RNA sequence: AGGAGUGGAGCCUGCGGCUUAAUUUGACUCAACACGGGAAACCUCACCCGGCCCGGACACGGACAGGAUUGACAGAUUGAUA
RNA sequence: AGCGUGUGCCUACCCUACGCCGGCAGGCGCGGGUAACCCGUUGAACCCCAUUCGUGAUGGGGAUCGGGGAUUGCAAUUAUUC
């Protein structure tokens, strides 16, 4: 069977398995507070989520 | 030391790889000790007992910076 | 009777006039009023790279998002809470209403 | 010459001997990959081992097998099996003496070789 | 993508009954948020739809992880005989 | 609620919320003068409004496209049925708000229209439009393989300070 | 004017070099070198040895229900009960 | 002490009190906390008080390395960490 050997290793932890919902990649992502967004993709995306670079 | 009530965990040699006896080595059995898990670990070829036989680290630590002393 | 209001913002002022809204509301049932409790805010640190690579002398930011709350309890029946609830709430407020 | 002894127990014995006493004789870390269990991957390559073994008359070491299976433990079952450990490029035969049981087969199948600077 | 006929029936009533169906990108996904009533590999639903609109039946439109699947008046008309339903009913996107 | 997600990740959520909206209607709607939404708070009923340009074109034939769009928030964010509506509001004064200045002049240039004779008709558009001064800037490779950049500006225009948080929209 | 250091030692880590099937790669005065948020067991992964799959839409010509064409435990094969 | 953080749409994975078992790492039970509520009055080090050492590469220093015991993980050998 083809099927045991496409997704059967498991992704439940480790850089694989978790991305960014943006860039999609596995770098520089920002897990803190459920965000799930790489930093860079994060950037442009800082001030309509809401962060404020106040100081 | 086990007849005077010391815990098996304290001996520098538990579990002997050949009689599996909890006992202390000391200084003269220590040494030759210390080349019989050698040169065991060299006949049945292991990576981890080529490593001596080289004169490399063998804990796996990063030989390209450190380690220049006894290398010329 | 004793009910628990939340007021949560992440605007100070926004929050401000309907912290002091629901004050209008209640006075004006004239019953005992809670003050409004001001509990501890939270800010949310995030500091990243300001460069995409890694190139360039090394800045940082210090995004935050400083979150405010307030709390104020009536002793008051449940009729008389659902029409000063529904009474000019701002987007940026959200209000969270404890029964019990 | 004297007979191999693990631990205080000789290589006779180990074999007619199941494993919920095996795994108090030897080492934490293979005890506790016996303890939380082998997978059908690795009781694949065990049955190709008595498939290889006794298919071999009785004065002829028996006949080489194959694996990519570098996290195997050295049980003394396997003693007496030629087996082509994976290296990463190509299988290296070496064979199983009752002196390597506790390890890992990954153990002697060298993945680099060693480094000389001088003389190219 | 010789995959189950009655799995094509299911997505295109589906397209059908909701102007515009949802899809993450996400080809390691046998399950869907919108129809977790039956197995419906997601792989195969994305490159359904994407032979819709390689005809020109169905819009798209990306929102970081996910398609948007505007079927067009032309697909409407595909949807009536494709799957033998009558003149008279249209998507709830058409219905006020 | 269901698993009852403390308060700081709350505001993070809704925060991805109105980005992701954001950015899919400025992908979709922009061609008919999409210039930024807003929600509003109501016991199970989230309004979301869309200020468009001309929203007589973001409805379609018969209301059909905001029927659309409610279509794809309900099935993407897994809201519950006819638990949110949207809506389609007027952009007051659109020659101030710049993400509505900045796809109009976007779509001038990719009408094949020239990169000068385009930058004047926004600019000063935005000026009888009643503005305190704007900065038009166009880079890219333009008249050739390297690429330079025009800056066009007129009037006042601050950068530094505070108040550059809300005197200033860019785009 | 001084303080604490670095340069010396061991080790950690980054870079060059050498070595290697591969030792992926970016960046070289300030403004490269605990920097790519880069603390890589798998994944990551871009490198190397192998091994499956098409997830080659769409359009156009033959082949095709007298069947175009998918999946399938055995034995041998394989690393793998691909 | 003061900054913080803490049970996750996909997500399968939290921070921990208390009681037992074990030298230890840790294990077994029970509860709290979606958090100014529980961890938590965050009984942090340094410092302070009192012993031992006595100028000796010394009880300075802890590199290297042997043997054993745990935990995370599908998997640790090129020793994941403890």
């Amino acid at each position: 069977g083809h099927q045991q050997l496409y997704w059967s290793h498991p992704r439940k932890f480790g850089q694989g398995s978790r991305s960014c919902r943006v860039c999609s990649n596995r770098h520089g992502l920002i897990r803190k507070y459920g965000l799930n967004m790489c930093r860079q993709c994060f950037r442009q995306y800082a001030k309509d989520i809401g962060f404020i670079k106040l100081d | 030391p086990r007849q005077y009530k010391i815990p098996d965990w304290f001996l520098n040699r538990q579990k002997d790889v050949k009689d599996g006896k909890y006992s202390q080595v000391l200084a003269n059995g220590l040494d030759n000790k210390l080349r019989e898990d050698l040169e065991r670990l060299k006949k049945i070829r292991a990576h981890r007992g080529l490593r001596h036989f080289w004169g490399l680290r063998v804990r796996g630590q990063h030989t390209k910076t450190t380690g220049r002393r006894g290398r010329t | 009777h004793r009910i628990r209001i939340t007021l949560t913002s992440r605007n100070v002022k926004s929050l401000e006039k309907v912290c002091a809204d629901l004050i209008r509301g209640a006075k004006e049932k004239n019953l005992k009023v809670k003050g409004p409790v001001r509990m501890p805010t939270k800010t949310l640190r995030i500091t990243t790279r300001k460069t995409p690579c890694g190139e360039g002398s090394k800045t940082w930011d210090r995004f935050q998002m400083r979150i405010h709350k307030r709390l104020i309890d009536l002793h008051s029946p449940s009729e008389i809470v659902k029409q000063i609830t529904s009474i000019s709430i701002e987007p940026g407020v959200e209000v969270e209403v404890t029964i019990a | 010459f004297r007979k191999f002894t693990y631990r205080g127990v000789d290589l006779d014995q180990l074999l007619d001997m199941s494993y919920e006493q095996l795994m108090q004789l030897y080492s934490a870390r293979q005890r506790r990959r016996l303890s939380r269990g082998l997978r059908r991957k690795q009781h694949s390559l065990l049955k190709r081992l008595r498939k290889a073994k006794k298919e071999a008359p009785p004065m002829e070491k028996p006949e080489v097998v194959k694996t990519h299976l570098r996290d195997m433990i050295i049980l003394p079952e396997m003693v007496g099996s030629m087996v082509g450990v994976y290296n990463g490029k190509t299988f290296n035969q070496v064979e199983i003496k009752p002196e390597m049981i506790g390890h890992y087969l990954g153990e002697f199948s060298i993945t680099y070789k060693p480094v000389k600077h001088g003389r190219p | 993508m010789l995959m189950p006929k009655k799995n094509r029936i299911a997505i295109y009533e589906l397209l059908f009954k909701e102007g515009v169906m949802v899809a993450k990108k996400d080809v390691h996904m046998p399950k869907h948020p919108e129809l977790a009533d039956k197995n419906v590999p997601n792989l195969h639903v994305m490159k359904a739809m994407q032979s819709l609109k390689s005809r020109g039946y169905v819009k798209e439109q990306f929102a970081w992880r996910h398609f948007y699947w505007y079927l067009t008046n032309e697909g409407i008309q595909y949807l009536r005989d494709y799957l033998h339903l009558p003149p008279e009913i249209v998507p709830a996107t058409l219905r006020r | 609620m269901a698993v009852q997600i403390s308060k700081k990740r709350k505001f993070v959520a809704d925060g991805i919320f109105k980005a992701e909206l954001n950015e899919f209607l400025t992908r979709e709607l922009a061609e008919d003068g999409y210039s930024g939404v807003e929600v509003r708070v109501t016991p199970t009923r989230t309004e979301i409004i869309i200020l468009a340009t001309r929203t007589q074109n973001v409805l379609g034939e018969k209301g059909r496209r905001i029927r659309e769009l409610t279509a794809v928030v309900q099935k993407r964010f897994g809201f519950p049925e006819g638990s949110v509506e949207l809506y389609a509001e007027k952009v007051a004064t659109r020659g101030l708000c710049a993400i509505a200045q900045a796809e109009s002049l976007r779509y001038k240039l990719l009408g094949g229209l020239a990169v000068r004779r385009a930058c004047y008709g926004v600019l000063r558009f935005i000026m009888e439009s009643g503005a305190k001064g704007c900065e038009v800037v166009v880079s890219g490779k333009l008249r050739g393989q390297r690429a330079k950049s025009m800056k066009f500006v007129d009037g006042l225009m601050i950068h530094s300070g505070d108040p550059v948080n809300y005197y200033v929209d860019t785009a």
